């Protein structure tokens, strides 16, 4: 019933384009795509992927401008300025915004000019931007809001479960370290860049950069303004990462007590969101997990009573698109113009 | 004695200058790199290099636009276009043009026009115009006076070249081909995304990709003999430096054993190629090449013939740090070759 | 449709430019030339010439630096560095580099560094980089993208090329020698003087002047198949314009009569070289060539086979004109094939 448009069919730009495929009686409907490449590069990569794996389903480049998937037809166009797309001429109700680069005010409009009606933001939004994640407080969209943010993959994980925490025990404070796959963002090769660590080798070091999932949290959950933060390690790793949060709460609880009250949540509330797992698995183990958030239970321990660390993995890709969908999935839905 | 810049600083650029660095007394004399990033991302990566490691002397950062190594200064400037360079106003003698864009005669040419005397193409031309030189087979080729824009040819070219000589001109190459099990490289994606060659475009750490090379054919450019006779493909493999060539030449003399194949390399490594070519009888694998100041090497046990016309080669050889050193070699030539 | 400019205004040059005026409709646009004296230099001597005659047209001037070939403006500088050249700023897509002096790679592309989309070489490249082309012999061989800088060979190889190809196409070139009597040149001295070659530096006006030639040689350039198999020399005799060729090569093929060969032109004339080839069977003398659009014309007459398979023909061409011409066309190519 929602005529989508995908910009930036990057990683986020497929692995949410194939999430979608999966979903049954999807209000959101794709029907362009724009990036820099040409159909060739659209068919091929949305076919063949060396993470998600070949896609199953029948891929064909139908067209000098639109590729074909199981016989839905869709467009692909190539245009490095926004403004251009032909979004008000295909009457795009709907923009994924997964570029990383029309992340503000300013450039997520562009999209509005080319006649779109509303900007989703695969990333957490750079000034003030409507920040929401799902199962975090999406209740808080209205449909009046024309830019929305879909936060970070980290932010998506964190917050869920950090939820639960202060919602619970009260989180006083908190640092968390989240050890984190790379992305195209990193360097193949010791080149320049503007974080001289992202800048490094990437696939032969654990890259400390910096993440603001740490401050983001508050944005979603006001509560915690300024009690969490934290940083980043790129571990030579495609997709997958885990965060190692440390929070202090006021609520003196105990190891079991603690996995306890997520599984309830997660069983209850956050089902489909928030997830334990017990049996001891590592990264590859967690790869299309349709939840955002999976806590690792036999990991969970506390210090003097108050002091909980948490580890939780989640798939920076997948999930995150699920996420991203899912969104998306609710704009559908309390749409009223 | 006579002054250089370094367009590109990258990789085969910063690998260059180390090269020249510690060395014997190079006429060659580094005065300005072009690093589109400032005196900051130019330093810190010549300082740490996750391939070479923490280079050995003192960095420092002076002025707004010229650090210091060892106290030795290099102004620094950054721009796209290179009309814009004061490679006239430095007096700039050598460019090592070491992007990958500029490699055409037009293009590595417009050093010339901002007031460079002469320029060396780190990798191979796109022109015709432009001569193709591979120190330890046909340097003696150049002469001032003649073109002033040359090309060092490729790495792999660099490696396969020097023992593809020695083969033919001991042993007759008839014709053959050739495979190169490659370090992945710049070129290539990190994750699955667009580029413009669907296999470069794959995860260059976690595929083996195949990847088409002219380093075969042009090899010809520097050995016309073979003109057309050599071929082959590439490799791409999780390996982020050092690489190993896999040539195979039914060859035209006899029907020669093993090693004795392997003796005229021996024999032309020690004598005409010693410092270019070298056999390494001791079973290693890549990692103990790095830093190898040999433009090839070949995997002794590895070499086997097959029906006495069909030699089969293996060479290694360490594409970033070799050809920099080959690189610094043939700018040590124009030097040694100057009014 | 595409803008072009003239680096040097001399016979060949001024030849250049009167060619392309009286033309059917060239996409050619010739707004600049340079020539080292002014519009008073540059205008006198496009028209005045003592070998064309008088030009047919108002030229007037205009400006300090723009005369006007009948109210179309032709902007002038003068500079002998190319660099300094306003090619970017006028926004030239062709030079006609027709001085002599640069005719290597780097020379030759100063002109793309000030700004030049295309360059062409009126004369033979003296590097190796640079294709040169033969129009009515392999002038398909040319395509954008494919090198920006291409030599029309030269006056001598633009007509021998044509009729060669005739000959060993249709009939087998085994190899045979040359000579070609030559109209004096500039390259000569007007009273015996100081000059690198000892026969140039002779009295071009009273001597029968042997010179060595390449033109013999680069037939190869075009015609592959001949490489190292033609050769010659030259003599220059006191006539400043239109010369002829004496080659001399025995056959390959059975021992064909004179006539016949003959037919071989005058078919291949009015057929695949019509506009480069032709045959005159009127008994004229050189002065009747001049202005001639033909790149070669045989002599009918003079055409005989000796042994059967000796072979022997001479052919008319003039040296400005007719180069010219072709040059024209040349340019006229790559705009046909331009984007
Ligand atoms: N993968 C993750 O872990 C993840 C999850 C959450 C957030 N994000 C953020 O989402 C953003 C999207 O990046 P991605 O993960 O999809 O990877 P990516 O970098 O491959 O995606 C960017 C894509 O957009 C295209 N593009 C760029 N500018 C364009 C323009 N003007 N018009 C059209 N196409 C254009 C690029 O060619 C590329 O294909 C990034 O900023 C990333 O940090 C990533
Ligand atoms: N070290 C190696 O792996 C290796 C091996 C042999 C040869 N080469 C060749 O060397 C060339 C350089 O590539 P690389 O592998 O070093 O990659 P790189 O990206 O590390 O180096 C490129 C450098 O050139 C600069 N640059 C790019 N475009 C520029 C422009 N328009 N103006 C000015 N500077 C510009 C970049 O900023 C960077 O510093 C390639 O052609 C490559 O094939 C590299
Ligand atoms: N018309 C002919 O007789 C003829 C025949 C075929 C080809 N060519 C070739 O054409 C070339 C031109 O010589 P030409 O015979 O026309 O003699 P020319 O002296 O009449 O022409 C040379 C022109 O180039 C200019 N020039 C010289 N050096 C220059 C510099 N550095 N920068 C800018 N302009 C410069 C001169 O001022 C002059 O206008 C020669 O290589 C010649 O072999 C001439």
């Amino acid at each position: 019933k929602l005529k989508v448009a995908i910009n930036g069919f990057g990683r986020i730009g497929r692995n949410f384009l194939r999430c979608w495929h999966g979903r049954k009686d999807s209000p959101l409907d794709v029907v362009v795509i724009n990036d820099t490449g040409g159909v060739k590069q659209a068919s091929h990569l949305l076919k063949y992927d060396s993470i998600l794996g070949t896609f199953d389903a029948d891929v064909k480049t139908a067209g000098d401008s639109a590729i074909s998937v199981d016989g839905k037809v869709i467009k692909v166009v190539s245009d490095r300025n926004p403004v251009n797309l032909p979004w008000g001429d295909m009457g795009i109700d709907l923009v994924i915004e997964g570029t990383g680069v029309f992340v503000d005010r300013d450039g997520a409009g562009k999209h509005l000019q080319a006649g779109a009606k509303k900007v989703l933001i695969t990333a957490p939004g750079k000034g003030d931007i409507p920040t929401y994640v799902v199962g975090v407080n999406e209740e808080g969209y209205t449909h009046a809001d024309t830019i929305i943010s879909n936060a970070s993959c980290t932010t998506n994980c964190l917050a869920p479960f950090v939820k639960v925490l202060d919602q619970k025990f009260g989180i006083i404070k908190g640092t968390m370290t989240t050890t984190h796959s790379y992305t195209g963002d990193q360097r193949l090769l010791d080149a320049s860049h503007r974080d001289l660590r992202r800048a490094r080798a990437a696939c032969l070091n654990i890259v400390p950069t910096s993440t603001g999932a740490a401050k983001a949290v508050a944005l979603v959950l006001p509560n915690l303004k300024g009690k969490l933060n934290g940083i980043a390690l790129r571990v030579p790793t495609p997709n997958v990462s885990v965060v190692d949060l440390v929070v202090q709460v006021s609520k003196k609880t105990f190891a079991e007590e603690v996995n306890a009250a997520f599984r309830e949540s997660a069983d209850n509330e956050l089902k489909g969101i928030l997830s334990v797992c017990d049996e001891p698995l590592v990264s590859i183990d967690f790869r299309c997990t349709d939840v955002s958030s999976t806590i690792d239970s036999s990991l969970t321990m506390v210090m003097g009573d108050d002091m909980v660390k948490v580890i939780a993995w989640y798939d920076n890709e997948w999930g995150y698109s699920q996420r991203v969908v899912d969104l998306a999935d609710i704009v559908a839905n309390k749409w009223q113009a | 004695k006579l002054k250089v810049a370094i367009n590109g600083f990258g990789r085969i650029g910063r690998n260059f200058l180390r090269c020249w660095h510690g060395r014997k007394d190079s006429p060659l004399d580094v005065v300005v790199v072009n690093d589109s990033g400032g005196v900051k991302s130019a330093t810190h990566l010549l300082k740490y290099d996750s391939i070479l490691g923490t280079f050995k002397a003192d960095v420092k950062i002076i002025d707004n636009e010229t650090f210091s190594i060892d106290g030795k200064p290099i102004k620094v400037v950054s721009n796209r276009d290179p009309l814009k360079l004061p490679w006239a106003e430095l007096g700039i003698d050598i460019v090592i043009e070491g992007t990958g864009v500029f490699v055409d005669g037009p293009g590595a040419g417009k050093h010339i026009q901002a007031g460079a005397k002469k320029v060396i193409i780190t990798a191979p031309a796109k022109g015709s115009d432009i001569p193709t030189y591979v120190v330890g087979v046909n340097e003696k080729d150049y002469g001032h006076d003649v073109a002033n824009i040359i090309s060092n040819a490729s790495c792999t070219t660099n490696c396969l070249a020097p023992f593809v000589k020695v083969l033919d001109e001991e042993l007759g190459i008839v014709k053959g081909t050739m495979t190169t099990t490659h370090s992945y490289t710049g070129d290539q994606r990190l994750l699955d995304a667009s580029h413009r060659d669907l296999r470069r475009a794959r995860a260059a750490a976690l595929n083996i990709v195949p990847t088409s090379t002219g380093a075969a054919k042009a090899v010809s450019l520097v050995l016309p003999q073979l003109k057309g006779k050599l071929n082959g493909i590439a490799l791409r493999v999780p390996t982020p430096n050092v690489s190993v060539v896999d040539l195979v030449v039914n060859i035209e003399k006899v029907g020669v054993t093993a090693e004795d194949v392997n003796n005229a390399f021996r024999k032309a490594a020690a004598g005409p190629l010693k410092g270019v070519l070298d056999v390494c009888d001791i079973p290693l694998v890549s990692v103990d090449f790095r830093c190898s100041d040999f433009s090839s090497t070949i995997d002794s046990s590895l070499t086997m013939v097959m029906g006495g016309d069909m030699v089969k080669v293996v060479a290694w050889y360490d594409n970033e740090w070799g050809y920099s050193q080959r690189v610094v070699d043939l700018a040590d030539l124009v030097a040694n070759k100057w009014p």
